[PDB]
């Protein structure tokens, strides 16, 4: 989800972009801003929360030892999920 | 046997090593008797030159020398003579049986600081 | 447990008098080298077709550095710092704060790709495996500061080769 | 693990250039000798130090 | 390996040595690039018991230097270790 | 467990001396090919 | 007699090879580091340490890094005992402040004292 | 305060070699200023020796001034044995460097240094 | 303790401390300390004025023949008055083995030259001289060897900064290679590493 | 050598500077098919250090 100051600039998913008044936006004259556009806050928003029956989850981000460290999410809280620290996965207790 | 070659290089094979080594030998203890009786360099090298000495008189043979001596060649054992002589020689100006010239300070040698 | 090497006495019979007098004024020795000269260049070449033919490499090799993905779009990196205090060169900088949604995440993640040595502590250090050396090596750049790489090149090297990279540390892991 | 290799150690005569021209390719003999040794002898185990 | 046998003997008379026989060139002896996965072993103190680190602590065990002389008979004179041994003379080649 | 090991039997032998093969004439038949072809030139 | 009197006073600022304004401009702080509050383990105020008052340090102007052009930034030099330190200040010719070693005074400590009969020093829970 | 010397017994030896090292340079300076093909004088070459020695003239110790001398015949023999070039001979005269701010106000405007 | 643990070698150490005491009672004037490491390497603390007596001894005496200078080292240790620890190390080819010979020197006392006994020493203190400022005396050509020419300072001393003083590039106008003030567009970040627990009881200080 | 460095790249991803034999042991163990190609070396280098 890039988007654009009113100078033309893309804005990364940093929140980064020259003031118009700035001169160091003369380094991308006749260049350009290499900029990411695959944001990651909206593409783990694009995840679905996962319903588990039980009450304290484990997630290692997949792949075993290939993700991250394992690590063990409560789930007692009703109005928040359960967010893995390292992928940003979302857990839910479905009772 | 006259060894033809000593296999270290600039070390020429000596003719006659008996009688180098006891010259040797006897001009060191002649050197060291010049150092005071309650020097412990005296006593150490008085010893092993007189160790060397009888081992060099007790032994005809040049190779069996050789392996009695413990020293590998007996020209090295040689030019070690020379130059056990040169240090006594040494020895004898520096006085380096005199007690400690300066104490080091108080935390000169703790490691770690 | 020692050998004398260059310790032969030539012998003096008039057979090897003569046969080391013919090798002076016959010359067998370079005959021999001029022999050994020809028969390189009757032999293939070991020379390959660079560029269309490669060196090879393994899948260990320490190129390119390129910050990765989870598999669900999600950069790895957790903002922890360890590839920066474990770098010999100092060339990583790292500046992080919580994103929009509480996330540990970076905002600045240098790489000098000058002060860099490629040694691959970072990867090694990574406990998520963020930060990878990839297996680009062909990268020169015409200027200096082409380099001088941020989170955005990282991420972009980590979205152009993490088909390679992905296949690299699948083949791997299991010596780390 | 140099005490359970066996190899010889080229040793030179003259001093010059080109004993120890001999030396540095015997040297490449016995490390042959020695890589063979290795090859042959290599145990299973570990490769880090077992304390973490 | 793609050497005609002209070339080849030519080649092989010319260096005075069977090079066919070991060539300098690569070739399918080789091992495959694609390996199956390994199973790395674990050292000896992956065990459940008797596995108290205070008994295989090294870092641990390093002391501080035995001052032996510090300024606050008829013993034998010593050497820092006994001679070396004179080294054998190869019995695998020795050049003579 | 599977690791980088040598096989059952080890490896073969592998060859570490020198191996300078000593081909040629003798000296004696060096100087006879000298002077024969030395001979049928001056004939 | 082989040994000269010399007595003035030690100082080597002409042979370090270090500028007029890293000697005359500097002022070293000699100080015993207080404990990380972070954490309760004390090897780190065991030491005096000696460092420089901080310059400028400023963004780059391509990658926004901390530049810098004082030398003496990350120079930090370890000593026993403070005197050790004030004599290689002075022997520097660095003009130094001194701040003493701050040991925490001996505590009282009681457990009884947490279930007291009378006095306020009971504990509400445990 | 009874230390083992370096050469000289007292400040009076000290100046002499600090004098004769002097002579040194200053017959050496017109060759420095052949040999390397430097663009400066030579009397301004003998400028930055006196420069150069007056630096150091506040020290009374002699065994600092004996290092002073040693030094000094090093970068004498590094100059008449051509192993600086050009670079640095010239490395004396700081000539690409701007003039530093002097008086307090100029230090105000330019920075934070004292 | 046995696979992970390097094992202890008690012979070695009991033949050094007995050279350790032969050392220190045949050459008294000048022995100040003798001390052997847990991994049995012998050190022979000196006094600086017996820097050629004990080394010459060492080399030429028939139960030590040290006859190799494997290196020569100083050691910058700002919080002793002689900073300077200038280390010898000795190899004896005859029975096998290495000592070290250790003393001491601060910036203005001059310690002997020891290309008398090692002449591979001719390098290595004209390198303390270069690195350190260690002053030798009657050493045949003391300079400096490692330092660019006109360099100022002597860098491996711990009061000095890691990056130098001066940086050098190349200047159009002037048409030479040039030396200025350093300044690094990126500052080298000290890390502060140091756990505040205690890692080695063995080695503990007394207070005061 | 060219062939060595490729063993070098093999068993650590560079093929000059390893920083693979570490403190405690080495970084690594050997990736599988290494030590074969290791004796494939070895089975050709004398004939290479006879030609030289
Ligand atoms: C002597 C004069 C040359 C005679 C031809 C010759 O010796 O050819 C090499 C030919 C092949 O030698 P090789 O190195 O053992 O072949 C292995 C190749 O991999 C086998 O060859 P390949 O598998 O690589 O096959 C492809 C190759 C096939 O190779 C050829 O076409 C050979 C070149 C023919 C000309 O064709 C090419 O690469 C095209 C090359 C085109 C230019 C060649 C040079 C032309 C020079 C004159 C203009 O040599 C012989 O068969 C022995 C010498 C015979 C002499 C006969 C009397 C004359
Ligand atoms: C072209 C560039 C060439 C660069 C050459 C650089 C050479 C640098 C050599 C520096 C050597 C010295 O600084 S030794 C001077 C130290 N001397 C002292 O501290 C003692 C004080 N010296 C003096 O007062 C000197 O004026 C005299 C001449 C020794 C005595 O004068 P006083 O009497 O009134
Ligand atoms: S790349 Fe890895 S080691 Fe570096 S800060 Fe990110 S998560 Fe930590
Ligand atoms: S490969 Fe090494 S030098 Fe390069 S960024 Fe990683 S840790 Fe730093
Ligand atoms: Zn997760």
């Amino acid at each position: 989800g890039v988007r654009t100051s009113p100078t033309g600039e893309k804005v990364t998913h940093t929140g980064q972009v020259y003031d118009d008044e700035d001169y160091r936006r003369v380094r991308f004259v006749g260049r350009q801003k290499e900029v990411n556009e695959n944001f990651a806050i909206d593409l783990i928003a694009e995840q679905p929360v996962s319903q588990v029956g039980s009450r304290v989850i484990s997630c290692d981000g997949g792949g075993g030892a290939l993700g991250h460290p394992r690590v063990y999410i409560n789930l007692d809280k009703e109005t928040k999920t359960g967010t893995c620290g390292y992928c940003g996965l979302q857990f839910r207790q479905q009772h | 046997l006259l060894k033809k070659t000593t296999g270290l290089v600039g070390l020429a094979v000596c003719e006659t090593p008996h009688e180098r080594l006891k010259i040797l030998y006897t001009k060191i203890l002649d050197v060291l008797g010049h150092i005071p009786k309650n020097a412990a360099y005296r006593k150490y090298t008085e010893q092993i030159t007189n160790e060397k000495l009888s081992i060099v008189k007790a032994e005809p043979d040049v190779k069996k020398l050789e392996e009695q001596l413990q020293g590998g060649q007996i020209e090295e054992v040689i030019l070690q003579a020379e130059n056990e002589l040169s240090l006594a020689r040494k020895m004898i100006q520096w006085k380096p049986w005199e007690p400690l010239v300066e104490e080091p300070p108080a935390s000169q040698w703790k490691w770690p600081i | 447990t020692y050998k004398y090497v260059n310790l032969r006495e030539p012998s003096m019979d008039m057979k090897s008098v003569t046969d080391r007098a013919a090798q002076t004024l016959l010359w067998t020795e370079l005959i021999r080298g001029l022999g050994m000269t020809l028969s390189y260049l009757f032999r293939e070449p070991a020379t390959i077709n660079y560029p269309f033919e490669k060196g090879p490499l393994s899948p260990r090799f320490r190129g390119e550095h390129a910050l990765r993905r989870y598999p669900s779009g999600e950069e790895r990196c957790i903002a922890c710092k360890l590839c920066e205090a474990v770098c010999p060169a100092q060339a990583i900088t790292i500046e992080a704060e919580p994103r929009a949604d509480g996330s540990r995440r970076t905002t600045r993640y240098d790489i000098d790709m000058t002060k860099c040595i490629y040694c691959g502590f970072c990867q090694e250090a990574c406990p998520v495996d963020a930060i990878v050396e990839g297996p680009n090596f062909e990268f020169s750049t015409e200027t200096h500061e082409e380099l001088l790489y941020n989170k955005e090149k990282l991420l972009n090297n980590g979205d152009k080769w993490e088909a390679e990279i992905a296949a690299n540390i699948q083949a791997d892991y299991l010596y780390r | 693990v140099y005490d359970q290799v066996e190899f010889d150690v080229p040793i030179g005569s003259r001093g010059d250039c080109y004993d120890r021209y001999l030396c540095r390719v015997e040297e490449m003999r016995q490390s042959i000798r020695i890589i063979s040794q290795c090859l042959n002898k290599m145990p299973p185990g570990e490769i880090k130090v077992d304390d973490a | 390996a793609s050497a005609t046998r002209l070339i080849q003997g030519l080649r092989n008379w010319a260096s005075g040595r069977d090079l066919q026989a070991k060539l300098q060139l690569r070739y399918q002896e080789i091992s495959k690039r694609t390996q199956p996965p390994p199973k790395l072993p674990v050292g000896p103190s992956h065990r459940l018991s008797n596995n108290y680190y205070c008994a295989r602590d090294g870092r641990r065990e390093a002391m501080p230097p035995s001052i032996v002389m510090s300024s606050q008979s008829e013993k034998k004179a010593v050497s820092p270790a006994p001679p070396i041994k004179r080294w054998e003379l190869s019995q695998d080649e020795p050049y003579l | 467990v599977k690791q980088d090991m040598p096989p059952v039997g080890g490896y073969g032998p592998i060859d570490y001396k020198r191996n300078l093969p000593r081909r040629g004439l003798s000296g004696y038949s060096m100087f006879a090919v000298g002077i024969g072809a030395l001979l049928f030139g001056y004939w | 007699t082989q040994l000269i009197t010399v007595d003035e006073k030690l100082d080597i600022t002409t042979l370090t090879g270090v500028p007029e304004e890293h000697i005359k401009t500097r002022k070293a702080r000699i100080f015993v580091p207080a404990r990380n509050n972070m954490q309760s383990g004390v090897n780190n105020t065991k030491k005096w340490k000696m460092e420089f008052d901080t310059r400028e340090r400023w963004e780059n102007p391509l990658m926004g890094w901390a530049s810098t052009a004082d030398p003496l930034s990350n120079l930090v030099l370890t000593f026993s005992t403070k005197e050790d330190a004030i004599a290689f200040a002075e022997k520097n010719g660095w003009s130094y402040d001194v701040e003493e070693r701050k040991v925490p005074k001996p505590k009282s400590k009681s457990y009884g004292a947490n279930f007291s009969w009378n006095k306020r020093t009971r504990v509400s829970t445990k | 305060t009874s230390v083992k010397p370096i050469f000289s017994r007292d400040m009076n030896e000290a100046k002499r070699r600090v004098r004769e090292l002097y002579r040194a340079w200053y017959r050496e300076v017109p060759n420095t200023v052949h040999l390397f093909q430097l663009d400066i004088s030579v009397k301004q070459g003998r400028d930055k020796v006196r420069e150069m020695f007056k630096k150091n003239a506040h020290v009374t110790d002699p065994r600092v001034v004996d290092l002073l001398v040693i030094k000094g015949k090093m970068e004498l023999e590094e100059t008449i044995n051509v192993w600086k070039q050009r670079t640095h001979v010239m490395r004396f005269f700081h000539e690409t460097e701007a003039p530093r701010p002097k008086d307090f106000l100029s230090k105000f405007y330019v920075g934070h240094d004292p | 303790t046995r696979p992970t643990v390097r094992p202890r070698n008690d012979v070695a150490h009991k033949q050094l401390s007995a050279f350790g005491e032969y050392v220190a009672e045949i050459l008294p004037k000048y022995v100040q300390q003798v001390q052997v490491s847990c991994f049995s390497e012998l050190e022979i603390c000196i006094h600086p004025d017996g820097v050629i007596p004990v080394l010459t001894f060492l080399r030429d005496h028939s139960n030590a023949q040290f006859k190799s200078l494997a290196d020569l080292t100083a050691v910058d240790i700002p919080t002793r008055q002689n900073r300077f620890e200038i280390v010898y190390n000795l190899l004896s080819l005859r029975f096998n083995s290495r000592i070290r010979v250790k003393t001491y020197t601060d910036e203005l006392t001059p310690v002997e030259s020891s290309v008398s006994v090692y002449k591979a020493a001719n390098w290595y203190e004209r390198e303390i001289w270069d690195m350190f400022g260690v002053f030798f005396a009657n050493h045949p050509d003391l300079r400096r060897i490692l330092t660019d020419y006109g360099f100022e300072g002597h860098p491996f001393r711990k009061d000095f900064p890691l990056s130098g003083y001066v940086e050098l590039r190349y200047d159009d106008e002037v048409k030479r290679v040039v030396a200025e003030p350093v300044e690094l567009a990126q500052e080298f970040r000290k890390f502060d590493l140091n756990s505040p627990w205690e890692a080695f009881p063995a080695y503990r200080q007394p207070p005061e | 050598r060219e062939k060595m460095f490729e063993f070098y790249e093999r068993v650590s991803g560079a093929r000059m500077h390893a920083a693979y034999v570490r403190p405690g042991g080495v970084h690594q163990d050997l990736p599988l098919g290494l030590m074969d190609d290791i004796y494939e070396f070895s089975k050709n280098f004398s004939l290479r250090i006879d030609e030289l």
